[PDB]
RNA sequence: CUUUCU
RNA sequence: GUGGGAGAGGGUGGUGGAAUUCCCGGAGUAGCGGUGAAAUGCGCAGAUACCGGGAGGAACGCCGAUGGCGAAGGCAGCCACCUGGUCCACCCGUGACGCUGAGGCGCGAAAGCGUGGGGAGCAAACCGGAUUAGAUACCCGGGUAGUCCACGCCCUAAACGAUGCGCGCUAGGUCUCUGGGUCUCCUGGGGGCCGAAGCUAACGCGUUAAGCGCGCCGCCUGGGGAGUACGGCCGCAAGGC
């Protein structure tokens, strides 16, 4: 499970300010923590679908932001990536 | 044979045939009766008079062994059951007591086609 | 790490020995898994609703406890060795849910 | 018919996540180790709904019977 | 029990 | 994002009691069983009924719903761990980042297939007993695959709401599950019933639209021949598209 402070941690890691909670790259940031956490998740439990389906969506969810910010300021993208791991 | 007074009456109802079965006060059979035990021969051994026959019959045998106090102990679903329960009542022994303690799975094995399709 | 209730019913036939014998054990066992321990209550003999064990009663115990998700299961796989210990159950701690009041 | 009190009416305040209170907790079998209906437990489709795993797990502790033997007859 | 056809 | 919430949502480990079967001991005797009625069958190598002990497999009574969860298929004993979705309040953050979706990839009840394991109960096939004009059936006694587990495959269905997804707009009443609030009521999400307008061949539908609209996908074009043939792709096969 994340703990807040694990979540916090990287929320304040990522913000593009004081306050920044909601910001695509807090976003991608925040998905890319549940996504690793999924993932280990499922390589023990190779027959947990229903919780695949879940990481799916957030993949997809990902991937979308990503476009976005790569769409609009394709610095913070290159440097998101680099930062993250993503494309990896 | 062996005096033992008070005692357990089983009653095995059915809706194929009843059987009571008059133990000592500790799970042994003292003596036994049946439809089959009395006369009647298949189709009736239900019936509920079969039903009383054999309580009557179980009673005497077992009081013959000196019992005079049952505590009835009623299993199955059949016809006849309640009857016997009142046999036995009419009969020599004393009914202390009564007690439905038919058997139920809390879902078990799969019930033969017969008994399936119900739930 | 997180709060459980530690349930354990032993043998209701051991002598003052036999009994702290296995508490001694409990103890340990919950000292082996980082298990801390808040308050408890022991009522031992109780009369079950059904035969356990052949025997019609039983000895409990009630460990409030503190301890690593990580091991819960392993705490209770170890408390159940032993022949005196017949049932363990533990369980996440919920705060109550009072009705008709 | 169902026309009398409830296991609820009939008693006051408690936790009905308790599931030592073996005390309060029989009130709520059956004449035999049944768990009662909400319609006749006066609970609530919730409270019914946490009484019934509470009552299981009294039963596994042995604190509460699975089944009774119905008297009279 | 089953219990066809016109 | 922060704070809250309900749930049989999923995966793994463990664990409880009822019942069936078998085995062991005790007690006990002449049948039990099954049916419309019977017979096959089982029982003096002692069955049936009864008490005690054990073994094992499979399924989880009451709670239970007219209920809940999931995208669907589906999902209910209890405990722990791991994990998915989802709802409400606060308006706090980003700033159109949206909708749909040919193909692709994944999932997908039952039966079935492969390797291994398991096998209590049930039961295609089959072995018999009845019924009958016959009875390759319905009824009765047996019974193998299978049903259960693991791993791999198959991919179908009345896979049904026989109703694609999203968004906006258009009386209410009533019952219910779950959250919030100033809580004999207001408000949000879900499940039902009745109904305004309207729609519909009719039946019906009716803020959970089958109403009024926009966006995207899929699909239909009389019946039989036929979901057949051929071809192709997939599959170990059955067979699928
Ligand atoms: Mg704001
Ligand atoms: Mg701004
Ligand atoms: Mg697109
Ligand atoms: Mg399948
Ligand atoms: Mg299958
Ligand atoms: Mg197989
Ligand atoms: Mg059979
Ligand atoms: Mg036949
Ligand atoms: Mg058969
Ligand atoms: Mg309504
Ligand atoms: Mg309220
Ligand atoms: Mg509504
Ligand atoms: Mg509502
Ligand atoms: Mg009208
Ligand atoms: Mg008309
Ligand atoms: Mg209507
Ligand atoms: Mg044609
Ligand atoms: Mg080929």
């Amino acid at each position: 499970p994340i703990t807040k402070e694990e979540k916090q941690k990287v929320i304040q890691e990522f913000a593009r300010f004081p306050g920044d909670t909601g910001s695509t790259e807090v976003q991608v940031a925040l998905l890319t923590l549940r996504i690793n956490r999924l993932s280990e998740h499922l390589k023990v439990h190779k027959k947990d679908h229903h919780s695949h389906r879940g990481l799916l969506m957030m993949v997809g969810q990902r991937r979308r932001l990503l476009r976005y910010l790569q769409r609009e300021d394709p610095e913070r993208y290159r440097a998101l990536i680099e930062k993250l791991g993503i494309r990896g | 044979k062996r005096q033992v007074a008070s005692g357990r009456a089983y009653i095995h109802a059915s809706y194929n045939n009843t059987i009571v079965t008059i133990t000592d006060p500790d799970g042994n059979p003292i003596t036994w009766s049946s439809g089959g035990v009395i006369g009647y021969k298949g189709s009736r051994k239900g019936t509920p008079y079969a039903a009383q026959l054999a309580a009557l019959d179980a009673a005497k045998k077992a009081m013959a062994y000196g019992m005079q106090s049952v505590d009835v102990i009623v299993r199955g679903t059949g016809a006849g059951r309640e009857q016997a329960i009142r046999a036995l009542q009419a009969s020599g022994l004393q009914v202390k007591s009564i007690v439905d303690d038919t058997p139920v799975p809390h879902n078990g094995c799969r019930p033969k086609k017969k008994f399936r399709k119900a739930s | 790490m997180r709060r459980y209730e530690v349930n354990i019913v032993l043998n209701p036939n051991l002598d003052q020995s036999q009994l702290a014998l296995e508490k001694e054990i409990i103890q340990r066992a919950l000292e082996n898994y980082g298990a801390r321990v808040e308050k408890v209550e022991e009522l031992g003999l109780r009369r079950l609703a059904y035969p356990i064990a052949k025997d019609p009663q039983g000895y409990f115990l009630w460990y409030q406890v503190e301890m690593p998700e990580d091991r819960v299961n392993d705490l209770a796989r170890e408390l159940r060795i032993r022949d005196n210990v017949r049932r363990v159950m533990v369980v996440k701690s919920q705060e109550p849910f009072l009705a008709n009041a | 018919p169902s026309r009398k009190a409830k296991v609820k009416a009939t008693l006051g305040e408690f936790d009905l996540r308790d599931y030592r209170n073996v005390e309060v907790l029989k009130r709520f079998l059956s004449e035999t180790g049944k768990i009662l209906p909400r319609r006749r437990t006066g609970l609530s489709g919730k409270e019914q709904r946490i009484l019934a795993k509470t009552i299981k797990r009294a039963r596994i502790l042995g604190l509460l019977p699975f089944t009774e033997k119905l008297v009279r007859k």
